[PDB]
DNA sequence: TATATCTGACACGTGCCTGGAGACTAGGGAGTAATCCCCTTGGCGGTTAAAACGCGGGGGACAGCGCGTACGTGCGTTTAAGCGGTGCTAGAGCTGTCTACGACCAATTGAGCGGCCTCGGCACCGGGATTCTCAT
DNA sequence: ATGAGAATCCCGGTGCCGAGGCCGCTCAATTGGTCGTAGACAGCTCTAGCACCGCTTAAACGCACGTACGCGCTGTCCCCCGCGTTTTAACCGCCAAGGGGATTACTCCCTAGTCTCCAGGCACGTGTCAGATATA
């Protein structure tokens, strides 16, 4: 019976691959046991919230395939994802529609 | 290679107007265009002098997208969507 | 000295003065 | 026919280019700039096409950031036209200078 | 070789069971996961060297989350991670 | 023969001057290089100050000395 | 006599850019640090060198802001700096 | 335990900070503004320093913990370790 | 017989200490032989330049003991070192004496 | 325990044989040395991880120095770096 | 200010002790050579979208000018900062210890990757009815 | 003020090529054993952090007043915007050519590891000389 560690912890990210990347990435001499479980849960959580907001945007433009336009909108229309992804440019992402209020007519 | 001269003038006026109007710019003076050329020149110079040193440390003759992504991550300008 | 063919210092001469300049 | 007020077409283009996401610089002259600059470090270098596209996607995002900062520094001091003073002060407060 | 595309797609079908994702958006999610993995790993490495230790445990990443995520993201991620760790050790 | 002076901006000034010249002439020399007329150019050379009718030969001039513009329009 | 307004201010700039000492009083700065840190974890203790590090860091941060705010106010054809200028300076700065 | 304590940051202290900044004339609304700037800045640094100490299992915040918080926010500070 | 390796390279920074801090810094698995030599020479050069400029600043301000204000004045007055250490705060550092030209009332 | 202070003082006597530094200046120079050490080592590490190697060598440090140090500081640092490596290999 | 008399941080002796230096040894990282094929470079032409280029004009940049008010300057006063002791601890720091948690090896097997169909979300076209602008 | 008029959003056909769904298949995750040291924990020293009290004095503070300077208004001119015409080179597509990137196999030498030896830097005493001070 295989019973992989991600299914053992109730996650959908590869705990084994996170462990392999932590070992062969020279972050320390040793890697603890609960650490890849914790990383996999954290990464699965953050991609869950980003795909939540991206799906809301892609539905609000009446589409199904999420594109980097919806990724850009979902990230920039939330303060925490702004501060987390402040120095990040997204390819084919575009800009938020924002006009400075002085330039409006008249 | 053959001559390869004066491609900074390949950045035309209406292109700079397009980049300005993504930024929400309603009016644009005339002296901006040579300034924008001068700024974009030095920005590309920095990213290419990082990426070329990356390639020469890799002992290659081509410059890859991942070298560019590494050079941009280096200057605090991380780029997604190229690996 | 030894560290005079090994550094970078050419131009210009730099002033480091600070004057309490009263009256 | 008919003629618009000078600035309505400007607002039209601002709404348009903020809705759109394509690249704005022409690909062959940018793609030729890159080799102009890369001659100064090592001759006979080759480029992956995705590397050229990455340089486009980076430098256009940088210039969009510049003009949205100069727009703030030109609304400050109560103007509308960007002047090069705005670009100099933007790159100066950002620590690029 | 090797993406997170399969796993990101599983999270997507869990969240929105109808929408799809383009390849150019999937690659951005892939770069996202690599970015935040490298941030948290290189931060917990510095914590392990500032406290003169040699192992990286779940205590480390619980604080490395708290330094890197802002606001309520940290409070939810710490909770989600410890729920996963307790389910792992219980089973 | 080649004398320097710091400005209130913080900037040094490079200029060559014959070491028997007056002080009004070198205020004109620095006025050539800056945008400041000598109505507000108050100079200090090692504590004791400067007066325009005086010359460099009496004020300890050497190779590469320093002057300092300061302040105080009365 | 009486000095014209601005001359004493220029002399103060000449003084406080020549000096290097701490321009904020140390005990009220300490009590501020302790009551800010009171909210996160109750009943902490502080190395005095740590409070001095916070002192110098926050003073150097504010000096950086006031130089950038001075640039913004000169850009706006003024001499008085303003909270407008502070808010613009740190918004461009990225805060 | 402690009351309004940002008022210990006094008006002439902010004046000295601006005079070192190079400011010739200061409006009167800045004194309430820079107190908010200090409040934001010192909260953002002290939060990281406290989390560093709580991870290190101590009660004293140390100079190196302040240095690590400031280095994490991009302000490297020399002369405390 | 003893023959310290920093003296073999003709240096004054500790090559053995640099090699040890490379090996236990988790920078890589293995560490090359000439790596701490090259890095010790580079570190020694950077200290050499900053101490030379600080000595010039201390001699110009007529004091024979370099205080950290002289390091501040040495670093912030040249382009390459201020570009390197541009996000670095120095304890008891102070600021360069800069005054904007507009705030100088004429006549 | 353990500092670079002795070595900084030796370089100081070699450059300006008359001056001295106070202990605060020595602490700042010590923090300086530690900072540039960890910068260059952190860049050479990720150069080795990019190029899939596992030995940090002089070539790795040379390219990391050429990335980090601006202007002519790189052109001098590369020069005496190679001088010291050749003088070390001769003995 | 001469002469003399007191001071503190740095420059300079001692021991020590522990981390650096030396010899050897082997095993795996890495250099180097062949090879092979993807991808980049360089052509060619058609087309046409986009750049370039006048041209008028109107709206915004800028300079000047006046007003009043918020801010610099200066003086009394008053309030804490700072220094200088005092002591009293809570914790920082170090040491032994022993255990249980992670590295490592060998065998296995299911997960995830390269590859190959396929159909429908989406791009596009072609109207075709609505909705901001501007001289009235 | 508003009807003409340019955007302009939208409804419906059409085709397409990308997102997604199977299929071998192989290689990395798993399981299940030793083993050996990292660190958890108790315990002890002792040091520096915290409360405290009192004297001094200097820095904050409060107030009065006289401006320089912000801010609004006005005119004016110039220069940037909308628009119509020419013209130009970007782009699309196609088609060779080779070159350098990726792979694989083979060898080798270079760095980890262990052991032993010993001297260089840490720590801590001592002089010493720039700085402060009393009287005449």
């Amino acid at each position: 019976k295989a019973k992989t560690r991600s299914s053992r912890a109730g996650l959908q990210f590869p705990v084994g691959r996170v462990h392999r990347l932590l070992r062969k990435g020279n972050y320390s001499e040793r890697v603890g046991a609960g650490a890849p479980v914790y990383l996999a849960a954290v990464l699965e959580y953050l991609t869950a919230e980003i795909l939540e907001l991206a799906g809301n945007a892609a539905r609000d433009n009446k589409k199904t395939r999420i594109i980097p336009r919806h990724l850009q909108l979902a990230i920039r229309n939330d303060e925490e994802l702004n501060k987390l992804l402040g120095r990040v440019t997204i390819a084919q992402g575009g800009v938020l529609p924002n006009i400075q209020a002085v330039l409006l007519p008249k | 290679r053959k001559v390869l001269r004066d491609n900074i003038q390949g950045i035309t006026k209406p292109a700079i107007r397009r980049l300005a109007r993504r930024g929400g710019v309603k009016r644009i003076s005339g002296l901006i265009y040579e300034e924008t050329r001068g700024v974009l020149k030095v920005f590309l110079e920095n990213v290419i002098r990082d990426a070329v040193t990356y390639t020469e440390h890799a002992k290659r003759k081509t410059v890859t997208a991942m070298d560019v992504v590494y050079a941009l991550k280096r200057q605090g300008r991380t780029l997604y969507g190229f690996g | 000295h030894a560290w005079t063919h090994r550094l970078r210092e050419r131009k210009q001469l730099v002033i480091y003065e600070e004057i309490s300049d009263p009256e | 026919p008919h003629r618009y007020r000078p600035g309505t077409v400007a607002l039209r283009e601002i709404r348009r280019y903020q809705k759109s996401t394509e690249l704005l610089i022409r690909k062959l002259p940018f793609q030729r700039l890159v080799r102009e600059i890369a001659q100064d470090f090592k001759t006979d270098l080759r480029f992956q096409s995705s590397a050229v596209m990455a340089l486009q996607e980076a430098s256009e995002a940088y210039l969009v950031g510049l003009f949205e900062d100069t727009n703030l520094s030109a609304i400050h001091a109560k103007r509308v036209t960007i002047m090069p003073k705005d670009i100099q002060l933007a790159r100066r407060i950002r620590g690029e200078r | 070789k090797e993406s997170y595309s399969v796993y990101v797609y599983k999270v997507l079908k869990q969240v929105h069971p109808d929408t799809g994702i383009s390849s150019k958006a999937m690659g951005i999610m892939n770069s996202f996961v690599n970015d935040i993995f490298e941030r948290i790993a290189g931060e917990a490495s510095r914590l392990a060297h500032y406290n003169k230790r040699s192992t990286i445990t779940s205590r480390e990443i619980q604080t490395a989350v708290r330094l890197l995520l802002p606001g309520e993201l940290a409070k939810h991620a710490v909770s989600e991670g410890t729920k996963a760790v307790t389910k792992y050790t219980s089973a | 023969m080649q004398i320097f002076v710091k400005t209130l901006t913080g900037k040094t000034i490079t200029l060559e001057v014959e070491p028997s010249d007056t002080i009004e002439n070198v205020k004109a020399k620095i006025q050539d290089k800056e945008g400041i007329p000598p109505d507000q150019q108050r100079l200090i050379f090692a504590g004791k100050q400067l007066e325009d009718g005086r010359t460099l030969s009496d004020y300890n001039i050497q190779k590469e000395s320093t002057l300092h513009l300061v302040l105080r329009l009365r």
